């Protein structure tokens, strides 16, 4: 007799009842997906030596247009050990060091040559048409990035862009926030294992394999309980496994006394809602345990395959993604039009589809295909249909209407 | 933001 | 001297001259992002017995609406023994199976309690309210998928839902095509390993640090080939190397010239464009390799960072997902707004920037960070704005106008 | 669609 839950109210207490994890060092080729928990500083100039911009000759502005011998060229890996003199002038390219004595450099298009070398190529003599600004096409000493300068703040979601940044700067061993780590289990005695053939009034648990798999795609961490027996003793074994190797456990179906009883009386869990009005995920139970000053969390989806994988991507995700330090872990949602006429219901409903853009139309289609039992695409869905209530003037949705779809997977 | 989708003209 | 190659001739052209990859097995679990190369049949009934809908009892329709015996009660997991007799029914919950004898099942909001068991629990008599209908209430055997039936069709995309489908219908082990191996490189003189301090005339590598993350992102092994000087002997031992042990190799970085050589007179490569016209990525350099019967490919990215990640996610990833199996391996473009003025440049434009969705406004809006003054953004960006060539009418694009974006990543 | 960057 657990009072109906409304969809805001079970969302906002899952999140802020979810803990944030700790911190740890890591390598930073290992720093995808993770948070900075510190500031990040450069411990050097970039670039360390002033660098041309263009491919032509390092000069002296002082020199002004005239004829220039010269006297080299300066390469790349290379510090120059020249002296740029009046009345001379240094071959140079777009990556190679300015010489000293040079405060200017010309490209070559404002240029004539003057002398060809008898043999074996070269250039030996070259005149200067334009007057050169001091400091022209020529990138200073810190130009990019300047010694003390915080290069990454904390709190920073790290992709690939910002990995070879840590690399630039020379910052191999970074502070990030842990990952959790998840235990999912399932409830049942009809459940057998997808690896065995079928038994009279049995059939093959489905629910472990999608949940896991879900985890897995957003980089965490997870542990497989396997199948647990509907009596309170397994439960009781299963769940306090869990605690000692996980943050996080999940268990999927059997929802209708065992499950509920052995959290709060054996466990001593708080049970913080055990029905919520949404459709589906109706039986949907969400839990909290803290023991020695650390807070567990625990999800207990309902039976229902669909219903699994609906919650899964609304509450289970989101509360994921605040424990490895994520500032925003509320969900992505976006604009886009129905591909059928849908019936509205009394509850929120959530149903799987597919998002795609056509030619040169600025929203995308969502097509339909969350009455399974089933579309067969050679694409996965990778949006979550998000419709809205029935209402007194609002009963029905028709083809082409704007609605909110959130994206659940890798567009 | 919030969960319900609701709609607009 | 290579000819100016127009974007789309050099797009269609690496797609043209990829070659799709051979087939192998793998475990169910592990199918995440493969392509199925199979057909994929159930050799089971789902559900393999009669079930009920709802909680209440499985009665017989002729018998109609009246006073009626409870012989027992079916529990899920186990097969009923008992024979429903005329004038007799039996209790069932939502999981449970259905009975012999029995043809329909009435909820439980539709009949009430007759008679007490004289002592103890259990009911003997209870009263049936309404004319069951043949059928009623009962999910049939191979209602939701028939033996024989095709569940996934051969090029399926498979995601965390097509995992589950595989454990439902028992097939742990499936044919998908294999996953491409990346090898990717550096050449300069001036380049140091992250690791290292600084040394005069000389910068950390920070291409070889992102190449290797981008392609880390979408779930490809990769290879680090390290550091390579700038010398043919070194470049023709770190290809060949590469060449035996992946099917992909990238190098990134005047200068151009020199590494040509080692692939069209060495290699024996063919070599079908050095020159782009795009901005950024001019320097952008594919050459494929034919040995023993197998078509290797080679990418020469320009030695800048930018263009080195821009031209990865033009060329490489649409090249990599089609060696993968994926039908239709051309990135996902969308419509968003510009947030700032530009103007337009006589090439192609490419940049990186950030997608967010504002409220109940259908168009994304795209904040250029990309541009080197860095913008510091807690996220890292997840699109490429495509910016147009400069036209008779356009020299300057204005804010708000829809411009295409190619997505990235993750949203 | 194509590759080339176009505006209305």
């Amino acid at each position: 007799p657990f009072p109906l839950t409304s969809m805001d109210k079970a969302f906002i207490t899952v999140l802020e009842m979810t803990p944030v994890l700790g911190t740890e060092i890591i390598n930073y080729r290992d720093g995808m997906g993770r948070v900075l928990a510190q500031d990040v500083y450069a411990k050097d100039n970039l670039p360390p030596f002033p660098a041309s911009v263009k491919d032509g000759y390092a000069v002296r502005a002082a020199d002004g247009p005239g004829d220039r011998f010269i006297i080299g060229e300066s390469q790349a890996g290379e510090q120059p050990t020249q002296t740029v003199m009046p009345g001379q002038v240094m071959r140079v390219t777009t990556g190679a060091p300015i010489p000293c004595g040079a405060d200017a450099v010309v490209q070559v298009e404002d240029t004539e040559l003057i002398r060809e070398s008898d043999d074996g190529t070269e250039e030996l003599e070259v005149r200067i048409l334009v007057q050169a600004r001091p400091g022209q096409d020529i990138r200073p000493i810190g130009h990019d990035i300047k010694r003390g300068e915080c290069v990454l703040a904390k709190g920073t979601h790290m992709g690939p862009s910002e990995i070879g940044l840590l690399a630039t700067v020379g910052v191999t061993e970074v502070e990030v926030n842990k990952f959790p780590v998840v235990a999912v289990m399932s409830t049942g005695n009809e459940l057998l294992n997808p690896e065995d053939d079928l038994l009279p009034g049995k059939i093959r648990d489905s629910n472990r394999s999608t949940l896991l798999a879900t985890i897995q795609e957003h980089g965490y961490p997870t542990i497989n309980l396997g199948i647990v027996g509907d009596n309170p003793d397994d439960l009781l074994n299963a769940l306090n496994e869990g605690i000692s190797r996980a943050d996080v456990i999940i268990t999927s179906g059997g929802v209708s006394d065992y499950l509920k009883q052995v959290l709060d009386i054996d466990l001593h869990a708080q049970i913080h809602f055990g029905r919520v009005f949404m459709k589906p995920g109706l039986p949907t139970t969400f839990a909290t345990l803290d023991i020695d000053g650390v807070r567990k969390i625990i999800f207990a989806l309902p039976g229902n395959p669909v219903s699994a994988v609906v919650t899964c991507n609304l509450f289970v995700v989101p509360a994921l993604r605040k424990m490895q330090g994520i500032l925003d872990p509320r969900p992505t949602i976006i604009k886009a039009r129905l591909s059928c006429d849908v019936k509205l219901d009394p509850r929120p409903e959530y149903h799987r589809c597919i998002l795609t853009w056509h030619h040169q139309e600025p929203l995308p289609w969502a097509q339909s295909t969350g009455n399974q039992m089933r579309l067969m695409s050679m694409r996965s869905a990778n949006g979550l249909l998000m419709l809205p209530p029935k209402t007194e003037q609002y009963v029905e949705l028709h083809k082409g209407e704007v609605v909110d779809v959130m994206v659940i997977g890798r567009l | 933001f919030n969960i319900v989708g609701t709609t607009y003209p």
